[PDB]
């Protein structure tokens, strides 16, 4: 598309330069570009991509949870009547949200997953595609409801496998997995007992393996374990 | 207090 | 545009419930809209549309800030040659930044300011065009630059002119457009002198005028008297 | 420190 005319390596700049202004948008529509490049994405590459498209999501997830709010009061027993504009302004929110998770998911369909054979790149994407329907799960009301939690479920799944397999158990990637693959099953499965036994477990295992790393490489692992901590102390 | 995700 | 079928009501109501989603974006759209409707303004809907152009424009300035460091960083000696990219990406979101001026100003022109009598409407109006060529201003680099700089003074004299004959020194109106005229005097005239001294005595003006207010309006005068005692002290 | 603009 827009970027098709623009080098890799000047997307990947400008990319950079829109991170340190702030532009999430435009981060994220050079991160697009230098996708749709068809070359596969290096470590710092696919950190920029997740980086931008989590921006951009999470000011529309944060927007949608007002209005939702609001939407709600407004069906209270005993709220005045103020006509459709709370409905349709959050139904446009809404789908300006699914089509960014329908962005992402389309990335990485076409081709970034196929492509992907080395554990650490495999598991970020698919750790991507579980968010990214987890996040169109949070809107959901109607007869896909189902499938897209399931979609969301798969996707974790198969990179929770691929990372017990591959990666060691302080890795960040799979630490930053499991911590979102236990908020799904808190707040989206209905399934808060295997949300807490999985933050559990995925903290207890990297604290045993805590003791082969690098000072670096330590700082890295424990901030992440410190997520998985703060959601144990707030779900028990 | 929201709980954390991966960010 | 885009918003000509929808009526001028909702248009407001959508701009009140995006600052409540901080989406401002939407809410200048919004709000864009309901000017375009053809009446006139309230005081509430003038400070809707003030809010969110002031809110998009800032993100952009900001970025432009950011953006303008690291292209004056390129060209010092001994910088590493990186191409054309932080220039161009300096200049996709300058060329952004005007066209949102150039949309205010646009609206400011057809037209807000021709039909607004009231004082407190015409120096609201006035403040905000002598604010959006001083944006435009910030910027400039070529031929136009003094007349940009000429416009913004233009515009801010005769809303100073007005707000001295019709409104008392502890109006709030009064008291925003002198900061900012000071601020423009200080940074974009070259005449730091000129800004202190109507910063000292809008501020000592107001002081002598406090006794005659209600405690709600003598909060809000105060607040904004507070900002100009930020500049003096930041500036003597 | 920035100074202020009527924000
Ligand atoms: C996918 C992913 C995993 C881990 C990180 C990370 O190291 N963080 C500090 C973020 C919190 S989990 C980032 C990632 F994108
Ligand atoms: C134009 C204008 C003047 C004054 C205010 C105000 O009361 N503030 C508290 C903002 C700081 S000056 C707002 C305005 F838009
Ligand atoms: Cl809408
Ligand atoms: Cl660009
Ligand atoms: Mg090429
Ligand atoms: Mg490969
Ligand atoms: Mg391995
Ligand atoms: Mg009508
Ligand atoms: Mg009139
Ligand atoms: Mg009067």
């Amino acid at each position: 598309g827009a970027m098709g005319s623009m080098e890799r390596a000047s997307l990947i700049q400008k990319a950079k330069l829109a991170e340190q202004a702030e532009r999430y948008e435009d981060m994220a529509a050079f991160m697009k570009g230098a996708v749709e490049k068809g070359e596969e994405l290096s470590n710092e590459e696919r950190n920029l991509l997740s980086v931008a498209y989590k921006n951009v999501v999470g000011g529309q997830r944060a927007a949608w949870r007002v209005l939702s709010s609001i939407e709600q009061k407004s069906n209270e027993e005993g709220s005045e009547e103020k006509g459709p504009e709370v409905r349709e302004y959050r139904e446009k929110v809404e789908t300006e949200l699914q089509g960014v998770c329908d962005t992402v998911l389309g990335l990485l369909d076409s081709h970034l997953i196929k492509e992907a054979g080395d554990a650490e790149s495999r598991v970020f994407y698919l750790k991507m595609k579980g968010d990214y329907y987890r996040y169109l799960a949070e809107v959901a009301t109607g007869d896909d409801k189902k499938r897209i939690i399931d979609s969301a479920r798969s996707a974790y799944q198969e990179a929770m496998d691929i990372s017990k397999k591959e990666m060691p158990p302080t890795n960040p990637i799979r630490l930053g997995l499991a911590l979102n693959f236990s908020v799904f099953h808190y707040e989206i499965a209905n399934s808060p007992e295997e949300a807490i036994s999985l933050a559990k477990t995925t903290f207890d295992e990297a604290m045993a393996d805590l003791h082969t790393l690098s000072e670096d490489s330590y700082k890295d692992s424990t901030l992440i374990m410190q997520l998985l901590r703060d959601n144990l102390t707030l779900w028990t | 207090r929201r709980r954390k995700s991966c960010q």
